[PDB]
């Protein structure tokens, strides 16, 4: 009997083109499909109605692109997605988020004086980071939360760039001011940025407070060594005196160490100062040194020129106290395994400041024979064979750094639960892929391993893989399998459409053990590097063997995409000495995209239904096989 | 002599903090998909590093943030004018012009000058320049201190020019600071008036006159800003909460049995889905359960047609007689079921077609033949005294739920409805049961008319004005109040509803059970209509428009429940009483706050330290002892502190004294300062490991005058702890000036500089009669008097010269008569320069800008533009030396008095 | 960058005079030092005269101290060197050079030089 299956994202967006892939498994002849989208709990309104036919030439594989119109308290809203294959109806109630995308706010400066003007731009993009034309509400509120200016712009035909400005009055509050913006169609998603209002003048030099290591080893007898670096904004070394004081920070309580106050000279733009281990322990009331693990250290330096004409304060905070220059994280490793099939550990090793650590050997305890090395992304793959058993898989990974003693090594333990199958039957599907920084232009060899009974493997002749990128269906295809090919390799072309990451979910279906229609699926989250979809570079358009002079003409070279609108700003680096928060970077853009991801898990689920839902997909068939209903916009919280 | 600043220096004026806020489009033809646009920009005057950030937006590529590109702008030699953000009016400060020399092995000799500005009081005047020559070793810098006093508020400008000797290199910096008045910024609340047009005011409008800012501490002639904050107060119109779906989980029933038993199981499932669909509690109840109950509703409609008689009527069995109540109740349940599931409409209209042909007497009465085997489902209609009027109202409600669906099928339906309504009105004022008035209170409010008295009897039969009650089982009364709620919601009345719904919720009746057919169906059909039509909030909609006489327009704001403009601030620099008109529904808050300059202590200086600085000529040309004593004002000793010492122009500290101070236990003088040359060392920092709070810590060192200068600028000493530069204390020292302050004359927070000469220095022999007339006939010269010095009131701040106006040679803007007296003021430094003697006569003229006090007590100031010439007596002119001057003065008077000034 | 072209030279008698005009490629404004240098046959290149950016300051060599007068026109991008009371020891190739302003009496702070022009003052 034929099983008709439909797949949509877990969450649908308004005015956004969502994709719905329609399949007709084990069927002959043409299959006409009428897809309709109605409201909920009613069915009176027809939000969209597209038609298509699943021809056997395409192996009954087609898609239908719809768009939920934005005709629209404090609760969730749903829609009825319904595709009628011939006379069989397969429907699924899908959660809908009232978002029309993202809003990124850029201010010309990070800090402003009373009386000056705040020039700020707002970039209106959708979930694909492409510019859109929407009505955007903008607010500027003081530290007291009182909105002092409210705007309402139309980004239509503006190429997703809304330039704005506001004159800060002279009689005004000091502190952290906010710029808050949200879409008119989705007013529950607000995007914000801060800018400080303060009375200042620009300093003439900057101060860099750099510890010799980006952490503090609690058993290091040398203490926390810090190098104070001061140089003028135009690139000349500073001579002066530095006042450096240390402190410990437990959560949000800061405890200054007055005994750590040192006055060091700044000779040739540099100076060094140490927080001894005894001063740290004495200042925090002589506890057992293990109690300080988990807390952080901050350093405050004040450099004064020997002339006394200018001075600058700088602070380096968030220096964690650790027992291991390394941290091990299983946040990229699946938490479910398939009994009898290899389990691929994705061990992520970081330095204490959060940056990925390079060339750090890691190994699983109890084996001593499986030992890998972390790549540039900080990830090391560890494939371990698992027993065909329903027992939990407790895994402890430790670093094996040569120059490091066993006390200073890092460790972390995770547990993986066995994938539950329907009726305790043991048919699985494993997707394995190497984990290193993947970039466009490369080909990804995706391995389709099949662990199942040999009395039915001849019935599986194709896998159906789907690719999820930025909450939409990018590519859905078929991986042909021949009888006896327990492993087939899908060479996937990684183009710029896969930035910043994507999910590959695949499944096979058959009628096997008791004549029961069985669907087996698996998914894997593949991270790609990261860059711009296009490109943008600003550099000098002149020889510039000369150093430019105040008032001198300069040629600027801008290289980018054809037809792109480039917006510019030039800021004095003395501004950043006063405030360097809320600056737009590409890394912050990818943070917004991944937080909006409707997939919650790096691997498979407890069953076939859990595989689709965890990857952010719905499944529904005429044979009753379907996924559980999803009614929460956010992911489950661990 | 050579003025090196003749270099025609155009001072640097552009520290914009950000610029290049431009928008460019890459229209050039791409090479390998990359378009390159060349852009000419003009760098600003700042000597720093610029960070240029570019962001691109593309139709086919999206948004891209470029990596920052840096541009460093520098010179070899340049001035860095370290100017503070703001300076208090009439407070003396020391700015720092730092001169940088990045030559590799060339020691520069620079002539640096502070340009005169009438807004400041400095050593630079209109006739005197503050020029000095300094030496800057290679790869070093020198801080040139300048002492100034701002004299007028606003954005004032400081310009410093410099030019190096023997090299064609020059530079100039022209920055500006803000001069803020001696007070401190302070904010006061003018008014807090709550807006409620339907509780305050009259005829639906509320007028609120706001008084102007009631300040009494304001510094005179200072700006104030009044901020008007209109903000709506959100409330949560009040509406009664829906019943928690956890208490309704038992209403999902699998319908079974015969014609009457199937409807008993179908009722709680249809009414539960109907109530949960309206309230949308499926998320908190289980979204998966909605489809299962939807199939049980289909299962009920499927098995009820098995007992639908071929006469389109309903009975318990296919051999049982049809019922008027059971047929009307299937119409009541099937009509409410159409909204969720539908199959056949001729079944619903077929029962209504039979309900009028067979069971409608032209009296309008519905009479029951009673084949209803289950008396459970009947509800309040069972055991009813007026069972005849209560049944006419029950069937009439069933026809209405199916009237919008069977209007074309049953064309005789509006006739039976009108007939049924006619029977109810007649005997409505004769009923004595609360159930009959309640069900026939919803039966005449539904698309019908209840007369004024009928509405009064319907509202007055509610005991405690919240519930309908009668002796009998409480399921009859809960059903009755449910009918009375659907009536209050059909009449669109909402003043009697809140206490009615509150009672229904406090009943805690969740349906289900024995004989609960009517009670479960009505209590959730009524509570669903309450959630379908309801006025979550209290409907905020305020149209508040403020009329201000400060402008020619009225700014209005529609404060909807919409969250776009919950609060909207309106700043008005004008301080005037304005009117606030507010009308509409809801509540709002109005906040009016005025910022202003409050006069207080200017006591904000030296709030953390005591500082005593004495300079004594205690005994290479000159050598004095600079003594500095400081004391911290805390309960404990202060931490590491700084002594920022500035030398008076022409002086440098003794090197051997500094080396002995650096050897101190609680002191530190950096090796950098000790290795400095004796000359070009006008600043110094002595670091203190601690400064006591109990005693004054005193240090002293000798200073030598290595360069003789005509004017000595006062040195300064500044104390502060390392963690707070704002909490500082500066004392000035200078031999022969009071507390290190530059000479100024102040009165009522208005000062004028007194560093000028003293008077026009032209000699009495180099001036001629024509030169006197040409000078005095200028329009700038306001007054020309012949005076007689009566008294000389000597004071330490300034000398007062009381002059009797002997003759009014040219009367100015001051109406003074012969014989009257006017006071002429001059600083004490001019006492020896003027050489004024009592009872002597003088020729005096000056500018109107030298007036001082008010008109009744007008004083004259002897400034750089005031002419003071000795007038010898008539007998004194007999000498040959005074012959020339007396011939000029006597002629000067006759030429001005008799003929005036042409042009 | 900027290059220079020297004109106004030629052959003259012992006692007479002539002025040399220096033409600039780009805007001579903001250029602090504009100097003239000469190199006699058999001798080294020596300093003649420098002029300020605005023209308010000049420096001359002792040999031609009271006989030459340097001037510039920033609006015309021109430098001049009026040579009066010539001597037979002034026969040299005259070079026009752009400078930075630092040490304007030495050639070590001039990065842009000109072609030069021949000024022959014969004893006949």
């Amino acid at each position: 009997s034929p099983m008709y299956s439909i797949i949509t994202p877990n969450i649908l967006r308004l005015e956004s083109e969502e994709t719905m892939v329609l399949e007709a498994h084990d069927a002959q002849g043409d299959v006409p499909v009428t897809v309709t989208v109605h409201d909920f709990p009613g069915k009176k309104l027809v939000l969209s109605s597209e038609k298509t036919v699943l021809t056997p030439a395409t192996n009954h594989m087609g898609n239908v692109t719809f768009t939920i119109p934005a005709n629209r308290k404090g609760r969730n809203k749903f829609v009825t997605v319904q595709a009628t294959f011939g006379t069989q109806v397969v429907e699924k109630v899908v959660l809908v988020s009232l978002q029309s995308g993202y809003l990124f706010i850029q201010t010309d400066k990070t800090i402003y004086t009373p009386g000056s003007t705040v020039l700020y731009r707002i970039f209106t993009v959708n979930h694909k980071l492409l510019p859109v034309g929407r009505t955007v509400m903008v607010n500027i509120e003081n530290p007291e939360g009182i909105p002092v200016k409210q705007d309402s712009l139309s980004s239509q035909n503006q190429l997703g760039v809304l330039p704005l400005s506001w004159d800060i009055p002279e009689l005004v509050n000091m502190g952290q001011w906010k710029i808050r913006a949200y879409y008119e169609n989705s007013p529950q998603q607000v995007f914000s940025t801060e800018f400080e209002v303060k009375e200042y003048v620009l300093p003439s030099f900057e101060v860099i407070v750099e510890p010799t290591e980006k952490f503090y080893y609690i058993y290091n007898e040398k203490g926390l060594e810090v190098t104070i670096t001061a140089r003028f904004l135009y690139g000349k070394k500073v001579e002066g005196t530095a006042f450096v004081i240390f402190g410990i920070q437990d959560g949000e309580q800061r405890i200054s160490l007055p005994e750590s106050l040192k006055r060091i000279p700044i000779e040739d733009g540099s100076g060094e100062v140490v927080l001894s281990r005894k001063v740290l322990l004495d200042g925090v009331q002589n506890p057992r040194a293990e109690d300080l693990v988990g807390k952080s250290l901050y350093v405050s330096a004040t450099v004064i020129l020997h002339s006394g004409s200018d001075m600058v304060q700088a602070e380096r905070s968030g220096i964690p106290i650790v027992t291991s220059p390394y941290q091990i994280h299983f946040t990229k490793t699946p938490k479910y395994f398939k009994p009898g099939m290899p389990f691929d550990l994705m061990v992520f090793v970081t330095n204490p400041d959060g940056s990925p650590a390079y060339r750090v050997p890691v190994a699983v305890q109890g084996e001593e024979t499986v030992q890998s090395l972390t790549q540039g992304d900080g990830v090391a793959k560890l494939s371990i064979n698992t027993h065909p058993s329903q027992k939990p898989l407790s895994i402890t990974v430790r670093t094996k750094k040569q120059e490091i003693s066993e006390a200073e090594q890092a460790t972390r333990t995770m547990q993986a639960l066995p994938y539950s199958t329907v009726g305790n039957s043991n048919n699985y599907l494993h997707l394995s892929v190497l984990r290193t920084e993947l970039r466009p232009g490369e080909t990804l060899n995706v391995n389709f391993l099949l662990r199942m009974d040999r009395a039915h493997e001849a019935k599986i002749r194709y896998y159906t893989y789907l690719i999820m990128n930025k909450g939409r269906l990018l590519k859905a295809g078929r991986q042909v399998r021949e009888p006896g090919q327990d492993l087939v390799v899908l060479p996937l072309s990684i183009t710029t459409d896969f930035i910043p990451s994507f999910r590959l979910v695949a499944y096979y279906t058959l009628i096997g053990a008791s004549g029961q229609r069985e669907v087996v699926a698996d998914s894997v989250w593949v991270d790609v590097k990261d860059s711009c979809v296009g490109s943008l570079v600003v550099k000098s358009g002149q020889s510039e063997d000369r150093q430019p002079v105040p008032g001198q003409q300069m040629t600027l070279k801008i290289e980018g995409d054809h037809g792109a609108r480039v917006v510019l700003v030039a800021v004095d680096k003395g501004v950043f000495v006063l405030n360097k928060k809320n600056k737009l970077t590409q890394s912050k853009i990818w943070d917004v995209v991944e937080k909006a991801d409707i997939g919650c898990t790096p691997g498979s689920g407890k069953d076939y239904a859990g595989v689709f839902s965890d990857a952010g997909l719905t499944f529904t068939s005429s044979s009753g096989q379907q996924t559980a209903q999803r009614a929460e916009l956010q992911c489950p919280q661990p | 002599e050579d003025i090196i600043a003749e270099e025609n220096i155009v001072s640097r004026s552009e520290f914009p903090e950000s610029w290049l806020w431009n928008v460019e489009d890459l229209k050039e033809p791409p090479k390998n998909g990359i378009s390159t646009k060349l852009m000419n920009i003009f760098l600003k005057d700042s000597i720093t590093t610029w960070e240029i950030l570019a962001v691109s937006m593309s139709d086919k590529k999206g948004i891209c943030v470029a990596d920052p590109f840096e541009v460093t702008v520098m010179q070899d030699f340049f001035i860095d004018l370290r100017l503070p953000y703001s300076v208090v009016r009439n407070e003396q400060v020391e700015i720092r012009a730092v001169l940088y020399n990045y030559r590799q092995n060339q020691e520069l000799k620079v002539r640096v000058e502070l340009l005169h500005n009438p807004a400041f009081c400095s050593l630079a005047t209109t006739k005197r320049r503050h020029q000095q020559t300094v030496t800057i070793p290679p790869k070093s810098s020198l801080s040139v201190p300048y002492v100034i006093v701002p004299l007028k508020t606003g954005l004032q400008e400081v310009e410093v020019k410099a030019a190096v000797y023997h090299h064609f290199i020059s530079d100039g910096v022209r920055k500006s600071l803000k001069v803020v008045p001696e007070g401190i910024r302070m904010n006061k609340t003018v008014a807090v008036r709550t807006l409620d047009p339907e509780r305050l005011g009259r005829e639906g409008v509320q007028k609120e006159d706001i008084p102007p800012a009631d300040l009494s501490d304001q510094v005179p002639d200072t700006e104030s800003e009044t901020r008007i904050l209109l903000q709506g107060t959100p409330v949560a119109q009040m509406t009664e909460d829906a019943v928690d779906a956890e208490r309704l989980k038992h209403l999902i029933v699998t319908p079974s049995g015969c014609g009457e038993e199937n409807m008993i199981g179908m009722t709680p499932t249809v009414i539960a889905v109907h109530y949960l669909d309206e309230t949308e509690q499926w998320e908190k109840f289980g979204l998966e359960k909605r489809q299962g109950a939807l199939e049980l509703i289909k299962k009920g409609y499927t098995q009820q047609l098995a007992f639908r008689q071929p006469s389109s009527a309903f009975a318990a069995f296919v051999k049982r007689a049809p019922s008027t109540w059971l047929t009307a109740y299937v119409v009541k349940v099937f009509s409410l079921a159409v909204n969720l599931i539908a199959i056949d409409s001729q079944v619903l209209c077929g029962a209504v077609k039979w309900l009028i042909l067979e069971k409608q007497k032209p009296d309008g009465v519905f009479q029951e033949d009673a084949p209803v085997i289950h008396q459970e489902m009947i509800g309040g209609l069972r055991n009813n005294n007026e069972k005849d009027m209560a049944l006419t109202a029950f069937v009439l409600i069933s026809l209405q739920e199916a009237k919008d669906i069977c209007e074309e099928q049953v064309n005789s339906l509006p006739g039976s409805i009108t007939k049924a309504g006619d029977f109810l009105e007649a005997n409505y004022m004769n009923l004595q049961r609360s159930y009959t008035v309640a069900i026939a209170g919803y039966a005449l409010a539904q698309m019908g008319r209840l007369k004024g008295p009928l509405l009064n009897k319907f509202l007055t039969t509610a005991k405690d004005k919240n519930r309908w009650e009668d002796p009998g089982k409480q399921l009859y009364n809960v059903e009755a109040t449910s009918y009375a709620l659907l009536a209050l919601l059909q009449l669109k009345d909402f003043d009697f509803v809140p206490p009615v719904v509150r009672w229904l919720n406090e009943q805690r009746y969740y349906g289900g059970g024995y004989g609960s057919t009517q009670a479960t169906f009505m209590v959730f059909q009524a509570l669903a209509q309450y959630q379908k039509d309801a006025p979550d909030h209290q409907e905020l909609n305020l149209d508040v428009s403020l009329q201000l006489p400060s402008r020619s327009s009225k700014i209005t704001h529609r404060i909807h429940w919409e969250s776009a403009s919950l609060l909207r601030s309106e700043e008005t620099k004008e301080n005037e009483g304005f009117t606030v008109t507010a009308e509409g529904k809801g509540q709002g808050t109005l906040s009016v706050v005025t910022m202003y300059h409050a006069k207080a202590k200017d006591q904000l200086t030296c709030n953390k330290f005591d500082l005593k600085v004495t300079i004594k000529p205690a005994p290479n040309k000159n050598t004095m002892i600079l003594e500095i004593c400081t004391r911290y004002r805390g309960d404990q000793d202060a931490t590491m502190s700084i002594l920022d010492i500035s030398m008076m122009t022409g002086f440098a500290p003794d090197t051997d004294d500094l080396k002995q101070l650096a050897n101190g236990v609680d002191r530190y003088i950096s090796k950098y300062e000790l290795d400095k040359a004796f000359s070009d060392r006008n600043t110094l920092i002595i670091y203190l490991d601690k400064v006591s709070h109990s005693e004054d810590d005193c240090l002293a060192f000798k200073v030598h005058q290595y360069f003789n200068v005509e004017l000595i600028q006062p040195g300064a000493v500044k104390v502060y702890a390392y963690y707070n530069l704002e909490e500082s204390c500066t004392r000035f020292y200078h031999p022969e000036k009071e507390d290190g302050k530059l000479n100024k004359l102040c009165r009522d927070e208005l000062c004028r500089c007194a560093e000028e000469n003293c008077f026009i220095q032209k000699s009495d022999d180099k001036v001629t009669l024509e030169e006197r007339l040409d000078k005095a006939c200028e329009p700038g010269v306001d007054y020309v008097y012949k005076t007689r010095l009566v008294k000389v009131q000597l004071s330490n701040d300034f000398d007062e010269y009381i002059m009797a106006i002997e003759q009014t040679i040219k009367s100015g803007s001051d109406e003074v008569q012969v014989g009257q007296q006017r006071t002429f003021i001059s600083p004490i430094k001019c006492r020896e320069a003027l050489k004024l003697e009592e009872k002597k006569h003088y020729l005096m003229w000056g500018l109107s800008s030298d007036f001082w006090g008010e008109k009744p007590n007008l004083s004259y100031i002897i400034g750089k533009d005031t002419w003071v010439e000795h007038w010898p007596e008539e007998d004194e002119c007999q000498d040959e030396e005074n012959q020339k001057q007396c011939q000029d003065l006597g002629a000067f008077t006759e030429s001005m008095v008799v003929f005036g000034c042409p042009n | 960058q900027v290059q220079l072209v020297e004109t106004g030279g030629g052959l003259v008698q012992a006692g007479g005079s002539l002025r040399l005009s220096c033409a600039a490629s780009g805007s001579i404004f903001s250029l602090n030092a504009m100097g003239w240098f000469r190199q006699a046959p058999g001798k080294e290149r020596e300093f003649v005269a420098t002029i300020n950016r605005s023209g308010g300051r000049t420096y001359y060599a002792d040999s031609v101290k009271g006989r030459f007068t340097i001037s510039r026109d920033n609006g015309k991008n021109m430098v001049y060197l009026q040579m009066h009371s010539l001597k037979p020891e002034d026969t040299a190739i005259y070079y026009c050079a752009a400078g930075t302003g630092w040490s304007p009496q030495t050639d070590n702070e001039y990065n842009y030089w000109g072609q030069g022009t021949q000024v022959t003052v014969s004893s006949h």
